[PDB]
């Protein structure tokens, strides 16, 4: 694992040509099938996906997956969770190469395998234990009710509920990639628009209450599912456009508030997470009609996010907690920025959308009327005001102040001041 | 959850102990039933030859 | 040989779909 | 069940067993239910020649049918009366009975006009089919 | 012919109907995952290892790729 | 050269008792038997100088010739596609050495004529040549391989002509047959025996009446 | 063949609206569809030649019998159409979901139009949920 | 909230 | 164009090119043995042998079924008057 | 096997390995005797797990094999995937299968 640690020294750092050289000699220090070698075999698979100039559809990539899954079925045949770390490395593989509908199948098979890993009993004798109970015992119970199991069914654990979060990640990202690519009409018909949204909501549902059972409802990992279930509901209402979802918006802002309180007390007030457990709460409260609590909270976003930009650009780094990040422990941090917080930077300026004043009926009408992946994280910087990829990740001070003043003059401001204005 | 674990070991002990206890007897019953049914079938053939 | 070329020139929108065979020796000739 | 056992004993008599094909069809609607000729044929085939009280007793129950409604039997005459005047010909009611459905013998078909009052009418006379529907299903006229 | 855990976590299975009580601030909603309950706050709707497969499988059976 | 997949610890494997080609003395050329695959990081091998895989043992042999070589110069080549059928069209090795080495065993086991994708190879020696043609072109075997609808039939000039004659029966498109060789190396006798097959089967205007 | 003649005088009189044994030539082609066999379109005009052989202008019951005896295809039997929808039953539950039958024979088959295959999905699926119990739907071929 | 919260 | 009809049915339950591409991912056809071509797309026989095993299984037997799928509509209605 | 080798000497310590490895890993009724009378009762007085839980059916034949390869201190020429694609035998492992 020492040679594999310098392998990790070259994966994150874009020194791929060296990383190929000591990875081939690392596998000589393991016996032939020997499922303990799956750490090296998957790291080589990460080199050939990220590190070589060949695209993401090589026959090398399916050969390495098949050769490592073969080694699990040789040593620890379908009875060790290195089958699951093959199913998460393969899920990362095709998450890079598009096809998010297929990535749902990969994580589905990861959930089905992990169900057999945990195991269940059948209890075929429940009818005849009831026959003994109705003969010996003295209750009304064993005659008009079937006998329950002696020990109930199993708990969804930490990792298998992680695959629930990843399945909701594939479903929501498939929904919104076609939403930002609506130019082709054969992308997610409106019947499927409600269906994949509300069941990515159900997968984030399941991950949240499995986590507060195991780790308790105060750890960062529960807060991540609670904030993301609120975000998934916000996209569920937007896609369906159903007016009966006022029950859903109540539990959405009530999930975002619980995520906000803990994230203030765990990550501070200047952090990429704590700015959008308040920013999403700003959209879900202005959703309800609370146009001054959402106002003052969006007000608070561009105070603490601005104070975050006071800090050193070298001292602003966020790696999202995610089961891909835990399994693929060594990668550049930029490889997971896409999934839900450029989502926030797109939805936030577009959701409110007033226009239709002059500069829209004047700067459009009159203007048209006149005629005749080798990407390392940036380690060394140039000046104190550089641009971290975590700064693109959050919406800029230009465009979220933009939403702020648009809230005021349209549906904010007390009756006194807008009287004095007009 | 650990309470259900120490009862689940009791269930697996009971099923493993009754599987090899019933293994000898139920094999012998099916062997004796094979003898009755083969010998009665062989007697039905001699009645046909009769 | 040009008559063998001329039957190639006669019809045949596709070329004549071929099947070939070699007749050689086991050792060196 | 009391009418079932009372009607069974008066036909079978001392034998307590009906071996007549025709008498099985009689005892069915003395209780009030009408079976088809195929239904009593496959009933007689399974009971292989002897009809006892237990077999005929639930033979009354399995023929309890909840589709002897007027709307289904006006649908027969509605299609043949495309003008929806409520009328069909007496020749028209002859063929739907003796030719459509299972065919009729000349004897029991002759007793049909004797009760339903069609014998005095000619071949081409016009009849309303609603009295035939109402009288057959024993609704009051 | 649907299980009781299936009917308690998703009684109406093409929409959400939220059931969480995450910060803890039909009322009787709970899976079979726990048999310790004396109040409504105890009722955990945590999906089971088998429940999250029998009723995560009933979404490919809802649709049928166009018609 | 060979593909990089076989010179790789991950994708390709060595099990003890499999055959291998040693990449040395290049112009390949060396065959060896695998004994162990992780001898001190390297691969131990037994250079050689009717065995099922399925029991894995080294070949028992006095005076062994063991040598150490890494898994950058060994390729698994054997099993004890590749042209499993007599039609060797498949050819798991891209090099012509797969055609020649398969023809080595086909020369030892005396079946000789061998459909080769589109091609065919016959490698019959000068020894009693007329006996070789007379087995594979006798009037018995003439109507035999008409009668079978390919599949189980041995890959022969009977199938080579029947391909073109089935595109006679259905396709009605132009076909082509041709034989190669060297100086009077019986390739003419291959072609003429193949040529009799063209108009033997199928009723080719059986003598009709006056009407037609 | 008294049973086969019995099936003949069923459907001959079933589309028959004039009544006295005379049917016009419109529903004549559709009478044989309830017998259960395939026509050529040229047979329809070939039947009109013996419609007016005696100047009847209509079918008489004997000439329906004799011409049907001249040409008789293999009747699709009742158990073979139990099996003909059982082969589409890959599930084993006894149900043929309506979306399955749409795609798999439209690209197959010999004489199939889009309106003819859409209308058999609709009329079979009276429940609207999208499944066809074929043990009840081929008794919706053979009540008798 | 009168007949269904009665888990006591 | 012949690929569309000869490999219809199959696993699937828009454009002529886009539907041919859509067939490829759904039948476990790797992109490695695919050629950039216009109409006469070369295939490398191996992968056609992969598909043709289940193609014959998908053909099977449908001909007594379609012998009455052509002729079904009066045999519906005449039966409603038969019963 | 002792017939076939002409170079590789052996010891009796190799034989007592092979008799142990085949009474644990094999299809024979002799290995059924080992798992039902000896390997089950020895687990009860060594690591306090009872004989009922120890069964030959619900154990992985290759993963157990590598487990004795580390614990007993012997390496074999075949591997975990080797035995899986081996036909079942009364004595599958043979004395030529050793390394050192």
């Amino acid at each position: 694992d020492a040679v594999l640690d310098i392998v990790g020294g070259a994966i994150r750092f874009g020194v791929w040509k060296v990383a190929r050289y000591l990875a081939e000699r690392c596998l000589n220090f393991y016996p032939e099938s020997h499922a303990a070698a799956t750490q090296n075999r998957l790291l080589v698979f990460l080199i050939e996906l990220h590190g070589s100039g060949l695209p993401t559809s090589n026959p090398r990539l399916v050969n390495l997956i098949g050769a490592c899954g073969r080694a699990i079925k040789d040593h620890w045949e379908d009875t060790h969770p290195v089958r699951l770390d093959l199913l998460t490395y393969q899920a990362w593989h095709m998450h890079v190469s598009g096809d998010l509908s297929e990535c749902a199948w990969v994580l589905r098979s990861a959930l089905t395998v992990a169900a057999a890993m945990i195991g269940n009993r059948n209890y075929t004798d429940r009818n005849e234990v009831r026959k003994l109970l109705m003969l010996t015992s003295l209750s009304l119970k064993p005659f008009r009710q079937q006998l329950e199991a002696t020990t109930p069914r199993q708990v969804t654990n930490l990792r298998m509920a992680g695959l629930l979060r990843l399945l909701a990640r594939a479903k929501l990202l498939w929904l919104l990639d076609l939403d930002q690519k609506r130019k082709c009409p054969t992308f997610s018909s409106p019947g499927n628009r409600s269906d994949v949204a509300t069941e990515a909501c159900n997968c984030l549902q399941w991950a949240l209450d499995a986590y507060d059972f195991h780790l308790g409802s105060e750890t960062p990992l529960t807060v991540g599912t609670a904030y993301e279930l609120a975000m998934a509901i916000f996209l569920l209402r937007k896609a369906t456009r159903s007016d009966e979802a006022l029950l859903l918006v109540e539990t959405a802002a009530r999930l975002a508030e619980a995520s906000l309180r803990v994230r203030t007390q765990l990550f501070g007030r200047q952090h990429v997470t704590t700015l959008n457990t308040a920013l999403l709460l700003g959209l879900l409260l202005a959703d309800q009609g609370k146009h001054r609590r959402a106002m003052s909270l969006i007000e608070a976003v561009i105070r603490n996010s601005f104070i975050r930009s006071l800090r050193s650009p070298a001292r602003r780094r966020y790696r999202p907690e995610d089961s891909f990040s835990q399994t693929l422990w060594c990668l550049p941090d930029a490889f997971f920025y896409d999934t839900f917080h450029t989502h926030g930077r797109i939805i936030q300026p577009d959701a409110l959308h007033d226009a239709l004043l002059a500069h829209h009926k004047r700067r459009i009408e009159a203007a048209a009327m006149t005629r005749r992946e080798q990407t390392r994280d940036s380690y060394a910087f140039l000046t104190h005001q550089d641009e971290v990829p975590s700064d693109h990740l959050i919406p800029s001070i230009q465009d979220l102040e933009e939403t702020l003043i648009r809230i005021y003059i349209n549906h904010g401001i007390d009756s006194a001041l807008e009287r004095r204005l007009c | 959850q650990r309470c259900y674990a120490i009862l689940e070991e009791a269930i697996t002990q009971l099923h493993s102990c009754t599987e090899d206890k019933m293994g000898a007897v139920l094999s012998r019953q099916l062997e004796l039933q094979r003898e009755i049914d083969t010998m009665d079938w062989s007697e039905s053939f001699l009645q046909y030859l009769r | 040989q040009q008559l063998m070329n001329s039957l190639l020139l006669s019809d045949s929108p596709d070329p004549p779909e071929c099947h070939f065979i070699a007749s050689v020796n086991s050792t060196r000739i | 069940a009391l009418k079932v056992e009372s009607a069974f004993c008066e036909i079978s008599g001392a034998s307590r067993t009906i071996q007549r094909k025709e008498a099985v069809a009689n005892l069915a609607r003395y209780l009030g239910l009408a079976p088809s000729e195929q239904e009593v044929d496959t009933f007689f085939h399974r009971v292989n020649g002897r009809c006892d009280l237990a077999a005929f007793g639930r033979f009354c129950s399995l023929l309890v049918h909840d589709e002897d409604k007027a709307a289904n039997f006006r649908e027969l005459f509605l299609v043949y009366d495309k003008e929806h005047t409520g009328k069909l010909k007496k020749r028209v009611v002859k063929m739907i009975f003796c030719n459509l459905g299972e065919p009729l013998s000349a004897a029991e078909w002759r007793s049909f006009e004797g009760i339903f009052d069609l014998a005095d009418k000619k071949d081409d006379d016009l009849v309303p089919y609603e009295p035939i529907v109402r009288k057959l299903l024993d609704l009051p006229q | 012919r649907r299980g009781r855990e299936e009917r308690s976590l998703l009684p109406r299975p093409t929409q959400f109907d939220p059931v969480t009580r995450y910060p803890h601030d039909d009322e009787w909603v709970s899976s079979g995952i726990s048999r310790l309950a004396n109040c409504v706050a105890d009722l955990t709707t945590a999906p089971s290892a088998v429940g999250v497969l029998e009723m995560l499988g009933e979404q490919g059976k809802t649709g049928k790729p166009v018609a | 050269q060979v593909d990089e997949s076989l010179l790789r610890r991950s994708t390709s494997f060595l099990r003890c008792g499999g055959h291998v080609i040693l990449r040395s003395h290049v112009e390949r050329h060396r065959s060896a038997q695998v004994i162990d695959s992780n001898f001190l990081g390297r691969v131990l091998i037994q250079s050689t100088d009717f065995h099922d895989r399925f029991a894995y043992k080294p070949d028992p042999r006095a005076h062994p010739n063991l040598s150490v070589d890494a898994r950058q110069e060994v390729v698994p080549v054997g099993c004890l596609l590749e042209g499993k059928l007599g039609d060797l069209l498949y050819l798991s090795a891209s090099t012509p050495a797969a055609v020649v080495d398969t023809l080595r065993g086909r020369f030892y086991h005396d079946e000789y004529f061998t459909k080769c994708g589109n091609m065919l190879i016959s490698v019959f020696p000068p020894k009693n040549r007329e006996r070789i043609f007379d087995t594979e072109f006798s009037e018995e075997n003439r109507w035999q391989y008409y009668a079978g609808e390919i599949q189980d039939l041995r890959p022969h000039p009977f199938l080579l002509a029947r391909r073109a004659l089935e595109n006679v029966w259905l396709k009605r498109r132009n076909q082509f047959i041709l034989t190669f060789g060297e100086l009077d190396a019986a390739q003419d006798n291959i072609q003429k025996e193949l040529f009799r097959y063209i108009y033997t089967f199928a009723p080719r205007d059986g003598a009709k009446d006056q009407d037609g | 063949t008294e049973e086969q003649i019995a099936e003949f005088k069923e459907a001959f009189s079933l589309f028959d609206k004039d009544g006295d044994g005379t049917i016009t030539t419109k529903e004549l082609g559709t009478v044989m569809r309830s017998l259960g066999q395939n026509p050529t379109e040229a047979e329809l005009q070939d039947m009109i030649n013996e419609v007016d052989a005696d100047g009847n202008g209509t079918i008489d019951f004997p000439e329906f019998l004799t011409l049907m005896a001249r040409k008789m295809k293999d009747t699709d039997t009742e158990e073979e159409l139990i099996e003909a929808f059982k082969v589409f039953d890959r599930d084993g539950n006894g149900f043929i979901s309506a979306a399955e039958l749409r795609h798999v024979m439209t690209n197959l088959g010999e004489k199939l139009t889009d309106e003819e295959v859409d209308e058999m999905i609709r009329e079979a699926d009276v429940d609207g949920d999208g499944q066809i119990n074929y043990e009840e739907f081929v008794k919706m071929m053979m009540a008798k | 909230q009168e007949d269904k919260q009665r888990f006591v | 164009a012949e690929f569309l009809r000869l490999y219809a049915v199959l696993v699937v339950p828009r454009k002529p090119k886009e539907a041919v591409i859509y067939l490829l991912q759904t039948i476990k056809f790797p992109t490695s043995d695919y050629q950039l071509g216009r109409s006469l797309v070369f295939f490398r026989k191996r992968t056609f042998l992969v598909l043709e095993m289940q193609r014959a299984a998908y053909l099977r037997r449908v001909m007594p079924a379609v012998a009455t799928l052509c002729r079904a509509w009066p045999t519906f209605r005449a039966r409603l008057f038969r019963t | 096997d002792l017939m076939s080798q002409t170079f590789r000497h052996f010891s009796w310590t190799d034989i007592v390995l092979l008799n142990l490895f085949n009474l644990t890993l094999g299809d024979s009724s002799e290995s059924d005797e080992f798992w039902s009378s000896f390997l089950a009762t020895r687990c009860s007085q060594y690591f306090d797990v009872e004989a009922g839980s120890i069964a030959k059916s619900r154990i992985s034949r290759p993963a157990l094999y590598v487990a004795m390869q580390h614990h007993c201190g012997i390496s074999f020429l075949p591997d975990a995937g080797a035995l899986n694609t081996m036909r079942p035998s009364a004595h599958p492992l043979q004395p030529s299968h050793l390394r050192l």
